[PDB]
This record gives structure tokens, C-alpha cells and sequence, in this order.
């Protein structure tokens, strides 16, 4: 369930 | 507070398999530009990632189209290529890239749209408050109306003699609503047929 | 010239069977409008068949929307009828009835769009400069620009304490474009399957 | 082609 999008908004 | 310099600073930060390719790539790019749009971050993680998942297509469409400006009857990809009109016809996608073309690209040359107005419609395109399952709409909206608030402004003081310039911006949107639809449609259907190849993002933005 | 009292005066002038009863009949009140906006029976007869072809279905979204923002859950059709989203779902024609509800008619009803508003709204997609095959698309620009400085000076004067309303007006424009193109597509389908009468009118519009 | 819409429209 939109895995990169959530792993690339998650980090700052 | 949406200050337009703060929205210029997050811009400046086969050949449908060119194509693809290249759009795969910017995915990662539109994701750190809209870190930088002010207060996005700071909305719900599930809202931003549904006004991505809502956006993303358009917010890449009009990307290219202003970096299109100086290419003849074409337009630069942001893997530093052209694709010219004859190729995407040649591609069997000839008339949704002529309408990139017409109803975008020569538009915003004739208009010498800049790139802080292209950052603004940008913003306005991802604060979209019409996105299915947002947790506050009117939050969203809320940005929205600063973004717009902070563009006609721009647009007054740096374009005086052009007073219809904000509403000229805005309604380039409907254009940019329909070509995406269509351009989507074109993507789900070579993911259907499987003979072009489609990265691990540009992949994951055609999931449910 | 293009004077917001002269669109005004314009203005003023199965479930799914109902619905394109009503469609067929105020395509006719619609051609009747058209001729009343300032400038429009001044262009060339066949740029005039072009606008209210590439337009139609938008302008009578737009209208009975706005003609909907007394009823709960549903809408008003223009043979007086109401149609209930409970009844619309149970069609099939749920998810396409619910947007315009959710992004139309609850917007308009929200910000209280006025007659006035509406109109030039429905100006401006009238004078559609994209639309293919216009003999002077700048000639059509030109008189959208002039309904668009009409609308927002009318805009400002009434409502002072909204500087936005203005530019909310035409960001409903997107959402109606988008609207309008799945429509469409259930129409076409109707048409294809057979099973729904479709008058002549309603009918012509679906020709190439 | 398109033949109402032709007839309404250019009747005055
Ligand atoms: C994937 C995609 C496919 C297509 C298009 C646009 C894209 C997108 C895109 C995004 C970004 C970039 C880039 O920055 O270079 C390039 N392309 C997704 C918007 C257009 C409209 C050109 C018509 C033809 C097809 C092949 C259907
Ligand atoms: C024909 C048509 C079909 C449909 C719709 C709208 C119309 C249109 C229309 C126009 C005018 C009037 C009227 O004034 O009463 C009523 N309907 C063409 C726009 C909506 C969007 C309601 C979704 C469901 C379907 C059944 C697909």
C-alpha cells in the first residue's frame, strides 16, 4: 500500500 | 504564511520507454519539492500521501511542459532528452502529446509564464481539497487559498500591465485536469499490456 | 464589452432516463442562452457549433448543479424532478453522481454561488479557446478574458470581504472538466448498450 | 453533421 511513498515522506 | 519565495526555492531545488523512464525518476524529485511547499510536512503523513497519489501526474505534466518552452514542436525530458512531435507520433501517442503541446507548452511560452508562477499553480494542483479520504478538507483548502492569495499578488506587482494574468494562470488547470486524465489512461493501459517497461514508483502510483 | 447584467439576463431566460430526458430538453434552452451572451452569435456560425460541441455537457452540469443546492443528498432535474443519490446508485451511475453532489453542488451551496457568478462561470467554459478546429481561437480568448475582468470586478464589489472568492470561483472549473469527461464516457456506454432512450439532441451531441 | 444544433442556431 504505497510503500516507497510512505518511506520517502516518512524521513527527514 | 505562503511567501512565493519560499515556492520558487522548492522549484529550484522506444520513446514511451523514455518517456516512462524519465517520469520514474522525477517521482523521487516531486516528492523532496513538495517537502519544501511550506506547511506540507506538516499536514497528516496519510494526507500527503493521498494529495501525491492525487496529484502526482499533474504536478509532473505541468513540470515539464514550462521546462518545454525553448524545445521546437517537442519537449525536454527530465532525463535531459527531447522527444519530438514526430517520435510521440510515431509512438501511437501522438494526439494526447499534441494537446501537451498546444494547450500547455505554447501556452505558457506566449505567456512567459516564470517559473515562481509555475511553482504557485504547482502548490494550488497539490493542495487539492477534492482528494478522496482526506482526513480535513478544509485544511487543505486552507492552503490552497494562501497559495492563490500569495500568486495574484506576485502577479499584480511584477506584471501590472496584465491584469487578467492570475485568472490567464488559473485557467490553464482545466487543461492540465484533462490531459492528465487522459495521459493516466494511456499508462494504465500499457501497464496492461506489458511490453513497456515501468519503474518501481511510476509502478506504484498506477496501484489502488 | 461584456457587462455581468447581460449574462445575467441569459441566465434568467430509470433514474438515467429521466436524467437524459432532461438533458435533451434543456440542450435546447442552452443553445438559447448562448445566443444571449454578449459577442457569442457575433462569431462565425461554425466556431459556434464548435463552443457549445466541446462545451456542452459542462454547461449543463454547471446549471443544474447550481439548481441543486436546495436538495439534500440529490438533484434537480430540468424537467422538475428530483433525482436522490439512493436512487442514483441504485443505476449504477453512484461514484459520478456523488462528485457532483461532494464537488459541485455542496461547493456552491457552501459559498452561496450566486446567478450572477454561475453565469460568467458558464461564460467563460463557453468561450473555450482550446476547443479544436476554431477558425480565431484568439477572438475566443479575447471574450473569455473579457468575462473573466467582468466576474472579478463584479466579485470584488459584492463581496468585499471575500478577496478569494474570485479566484474559488474558477477553481471549480478543474473539477467540472473532469466531471464532465466521465459523464461523457457513461453516455457513450449508454448509447453503445442500447438500453436507454436517448432523444435526438442529446444524441447528436454524441456524434463525431 | 451536427443538424439541429445548425438550425437553432442560425435562425434569429
Ligand atoms: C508517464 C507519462 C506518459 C506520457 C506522458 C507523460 C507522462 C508523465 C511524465 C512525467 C514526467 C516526465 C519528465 O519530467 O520528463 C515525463 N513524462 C507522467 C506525466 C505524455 C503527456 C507526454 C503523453 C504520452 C505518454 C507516454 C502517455
Ligand atoms: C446526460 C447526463 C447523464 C448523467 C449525468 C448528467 C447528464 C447531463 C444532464 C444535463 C442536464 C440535466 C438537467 O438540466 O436536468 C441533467 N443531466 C448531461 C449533463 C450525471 C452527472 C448527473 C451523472 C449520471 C449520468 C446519468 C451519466
Amino acid at each position: 500500500k504505497h510503500k516507497i511513498l510512505h518511506r520517502l515522506l516518512q524521513d527527514s | 504564511d505562503m511567501p512565493v519565495e519560499k515556492i520558487l526555492e522548492a522549484e529550484l531545488a522506444d520513446p514511451v520507454t523514455n518517456i516512462c523512464q524519465a517520469a520514474d525518476k522525477q517521482l523521487f524529485t516531486l516528492v523532496e519539492w513538495a517537502k519544501r511547499i511550506p506547511h506540507f510536512s506538516e499536514l497528516p503523513l496519510d494526507d500527503q500521501v493521498i494529495l501525491l497519489r492525487a496529484g502526482w501526474n499533474e504536478l509532473l505534466i505541468a513540470s515539464f511542459s514550462h521546462e518545454s518552452i525553448a524545445v521546437k514542436d517537442g519537449i525536454l525530458l527530465a532525463t535531459g532528452l527531447h522527444v519530438h512531435r514526430n517520435s510521440a507520433h510515431s509512438a501511437g501517442v501522438g494526439a494526447i502529446f499534441d494537446r501537451v503541446l498546444t494547450e500547455l507548452v505554447s501556452k505558457m511560452r506566449d505567456m512567459q509564464m516564470d517559473k515562481t508562477e509555475l511553482g504557485c499553480l504547482r502548490a494550488i494542483v497539490l493542495f487539492n481539497p477534492d482528494s478522496k479520504g482526506l482526513s480535513n478538507p478544509a485544511e487543505v483548502e486552507a492552503l490552497r487559498e494562501k497559495v492563490y492569495a500569495s500568486l495574484e499578488a506576485y502577479c499584480k506587482h511584477k506584471y501590472p500591465e496584465q491584469p487578467g494574468r492570475f485568472a490567464k494562470l488559473l485557467l490553464r488547470l482545466p487543461a492540465l485536469r484533462s490531459i492528465g486524465l487522459k495521459q493516466l489512461e494511456h499508462l494504465f493501459f500499457f501497464k496492461l499490456i506489458g511490453d513497456t517497461p515501468i519503474d518501481t514508483f511510476l509502478m506504484e502510483m498506477l496501484e489502488a
